[PDB]
């Protein structure tokens, strides 16, 4: 279902892309997963710590 | 570049009495006004004291 | 023996939207000037973005006024996205009034000639009663690159009005850059390739601008290839505008003169005490 | 509002305090960034002079752990609401799911 | 530029098979001890095994 | 002029005040502690190198020794103040002097996870790729042929 | 101030070689050590001017799996040799020299013919040796005026040539501060010649092959 879902829009569907180097324009080989997560920030902050 | 002391060690002492000698020397330079024997890159005394340690 | 590029075609998919290229470009250049072009176009643009935006009714970001369903972070949070194009200063105050039922948007701000409005239907607020009112000075500068309003916590130029409220500042117009080096024609001689350059901004910059203004910032970088008031004017009848004249010479000179007052000499006094000046 | 979820943010937001639940159904009144007035239908309606209802959303405040806890609409004028909806979205609620 | 997938965990394309046949075999295994030929710890021990 | 002069020239954060403060910092060691101290390489002498930001900066070589991961670990900075104390900190407890566990020879600055997965990568041996089977002058020629 | 950007101060030009050096560039502006350092070794690497051997024929070997009596070394060794050969060709864009000698001894590359304009650089590199009294090596070097490094595939022995008078570069950028920021970068260049020209001439040399592409811009 998430190949089909991928397959709907115009995505890969294996989930890895060909990405480039930002400071050389080179191109990484094995091509990487890029995708969505959903990140939370927890309440431990460096500046009630230092 | 005092990365190591590996030479300081390897040429005498038991690596104990070559910090109290090296305080001597770095306390007769700061204090006193005994010029050093070896030229000075902007250094503090400890490292000119073990620079000159080695002979 | 190097084929220099030209600006051939300059395409233009949309306001925001462009395609430009480079032909023609030898082997091994192509890429050479696309990644360094990328990496000059994303860092360093000049932009203008708004800044330090003073409501009539509030005092500070946390409040919220009547009539009005967002919030006043929310409105410094959308006034961010606003993009306006100034060629004639680098620092002007718009201004914002409204009333009535219905939202706001940017045509809604005063049209000063040398002030483009980009996106005229940029929704700003929303006002829900017909007996609510809102104005605002909205204060536009030019830069380049992101600085936060953090960073203008200098507190040795001046003092802040209450009501004045600092905004996050993105200079840079640039969106993404993405290039592509490709076969040119066969011209009667290979290995001739182009490069196409694709960015995308908010609208407030020329590609063609943009491209010359990135080549010759990094023609500039690459440059270095070489090996290596009564109490003023009693000062001032002597044609002594600067305080080195006066502190040149000592108070007992200075009190020699008829043109020196007493409120002048008793400022100098003060003036000397702190040991700055006039210590002979 | 997280892409992937579970389909239990919407339990997770109403059951909790953080938002603001519409008593009785009916029409946006008036709506603002610190106060929403719905007029209620009059079947809903008290016989003996029953009313209105007003909900004050709570603005800029502490936590037990110093953290901020406002509350913004999320409705506008004339929209028709019906009893259990919601009014406004508290810390971590977007449209009443939760969203951490 | 080394990541990491879903498919760059390949489950074995017998897999099936010796689960289908483990089962299979267990089927009757418990079967032969419900008949009173072996005892429980021993009837344990092999299934473990 | 005098100690408060100082101390509100401090205050203020002259421009001036950080280019004193590197002249200190150069050579001036100070040791590095995490909470829970089992033997001895838990307490070890770095040079500082001042950095903006509020986080401390750890080598990764070193982090087998103190047990420290990157998922919310906090460290103890103490400053030596004699010239006894510094010297013991460079001659004694200097990161670049224990690299031999005292529990066994064997070393304890081994890369893991990051490094060895590269130099996995690097001396691997691939059976059909593209420039294989010619000879090169040198590893520099490697290098230029790779690049 | 919106177009004043930084411009580096090169005191820092130490090194410890004729034909390696170590520049500093200090201070850049954030991001341009990267752009500019990874831009210069591009082009040193793949387009820099300059003359090397291209393919040499032996006098009675027309195979690269064989050998010549006398020679402690083989052709394959020989030919890697060659390809250390440096040479700065003057005038004409190409010429064939010879190796006609026969004696007892390492073939150095004074051995060579003079030829004029063809002016060895490294006069103490060796070719091959010989031990033999009679047995004698006669060979037609040519050299070549190209750009880059040509492998065999893609182009009588044929030679590598390697037209580049670079052996290796390697920027590496740093932190560097001017009284209040630590984000500014500190370009770090590292560079070993063959011996042909020095490596401050060749930054220069790159540095004005990059912004003579760009006067259509500027
Ligand atoms: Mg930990």
């Amino acid at each position: 279902e998430i190949k089909e879902l991928l397959k709907l829009g115009d995505l890969p569907t294996s989930g890895q892309i060909r990405l480039y180097d930002g400071r050389t324009g080179e191109q990484f080989e094995r091509p990487v997963t890029v995708g969505y997560m959903y990140m939370l920030k927890l309440n431990h902050l460096v500046d009630d710590k230092m | 570049a005092r990365v190591t002391v590996q030479d300081a060690v390897e040429k005498i002492g038991n690596r104990f009495d070559l910090v109290l000698v090296a305080a001597r020397r770095a306390r007769q330079m700061q204090v006193g006004g005994k010029d050093p024997l070896v030229p000075e890159e902007n250094d503090k005394t400890t490292v000119i004291a073990l620079r000159e340690i080695e002979e | 023996e190097f084929l220099k590029p030209r600006l051939v075609d300059i395409e233009q998919v949309s306001s925001t939207h462009a395609k430009v290229t480079l032909e023609p470009l030898e082997r091994g250049f192509g890429h050479t000037l696309g990644n360094a072009l990328r990496r000059i176009l994303l860092s360093s643009m000049p932009g203008c973005a708004v800044t330090e935006v003073e409501i009539d009714g509030v005092l500070h970001e946390y409040s919220t006024k009547e009539g009005v369903q967002e919030d006043i972070l929310e409105i410094l949070l959308n006034l961010k996205g606003l993009a306006v194009r100034v060629q004639g200063k680098d620092e002007v105050i718009l201004t914002l009034n409204k009333s009535g039922i219905g939202p706001v948007t940017a045509a809604d701000i005063t049209h000063d000639g040398d002030v483009e409005i980009v996106k005229p239907q940029h929704v700003i607020c929303h006002l829900t009663d017909e007996n609510a009112s809102i104005s605002m000075r909205i204060k536009v500068q030019r830069g380049r690159g992101y600085v936060p309003a953090s960073t203008r916590i200098h507190s040795e130029e001046d003092e802040r009005p209450i009501g004045r409220l600092l905004v996050d500042a993105c200079y840079s117009p640039v969106e993404r850059i993405a290039y592509n080096v490709e076969a040119a024609r066969v011209e009667q001689r290979t290995d001739l390739d182009k490069l196409v350059i694709e960015m995308e901004t908010n609208g407030t910059i020329d590609p063609e601008e943009a491209i010359r203004r990135a080549a010759t910032i990094l023609a500039e970088q690459l440059e270095a290839f070489v090996d290596l008031v009564r109490s003023a004017n009693c000062l001032k009848a002597e044609a002594i505008h600067y305080i080195g004249d006066l502190v040149q010479r000592t108070e007992v000179e200075l009190l020699k003169t008829p043109n020196l007052g007493k409120k002048s000499l008793t400022e100098i006094k003060d003036v000397l005490a702190s040991r700055g000046l006039s210590l002979g | 509002k997280p892409l992937v979820g579970t389909g239990m943010e919407r339990a997770v937001a109403v059951d909790s305090g953080v938002t603001a639940v519409a008593k009785r159904g009916g029409v946006v009144q008036y709506v603002d960034a610190s106060r929403i007035v719905i007029k209620v239908n009059e079947d809903e309606m008290y016989p003996g002079e029953a009313g209105i209802d007003i909900y004050n959303l709570t603005k800029y405040t502490r936590s037990n752990q110093n953290t901020c806890i406002n509350q913004m609409p999320c409705v506008s004028l004339g929209e028709p609401v019906e009893r259990g909806d919601v009014l406004a979205d508290g810390p971590s609620t977007d449209l009443g799911e939760l969203a951490l | 530029g080394a990541s990491v997938g879903i498919d760059d965990m390949v489950i074995p394309e017998k897999k099936h098979e010796i689960i289908s046949e483990a089962e299979a075999e267990v089927a009757e295994i418990q079967e032969q001890f419900q008949s009173g030929l072996v005892t429980a710890g021993e009837r344990y021990n092999k299934v473990i095994d | 002029t005098t100690i408060k002069a100082a101390k509100k020239m401090v205050e203020r954060e002259e421009a001036v005040v950080w280019d004193i403060l590197d002249e200190v910092i150069r050579e001036h060691p100070v040791l590095l502690n995490r909470a829970p101290t089992l033997h001895r390489l838990g307490i070890q002498a770095f040079e500082p190198v001042l950095i903006e930001g509020k986080a401390i900066q750890l080598h990764p070589l070193v982090c087998a020794a103190y047990n420290a991961d990157f998922d919310g670990d906090q460290m103890a900075v103490h400053v030596p103040l004699t010239l006894e104390a510094q010297l013991e900190a460079r001659a004694l407890m200097m990161s670049t002097n224990n690299i031999l566990s005292p529990a066994n020879g064997e070393p304890i600055i081994v890369p893991s996870q990051d490094v060895v997965l590269g130099l996995y990568y690097m001396t691997r041996d691939c059976v059909n790729a593209k420039g294989e089977g010619m000879v090169l002058t040198g590893p520099k020629e490697a290098e230029r042929l790779y690049r």
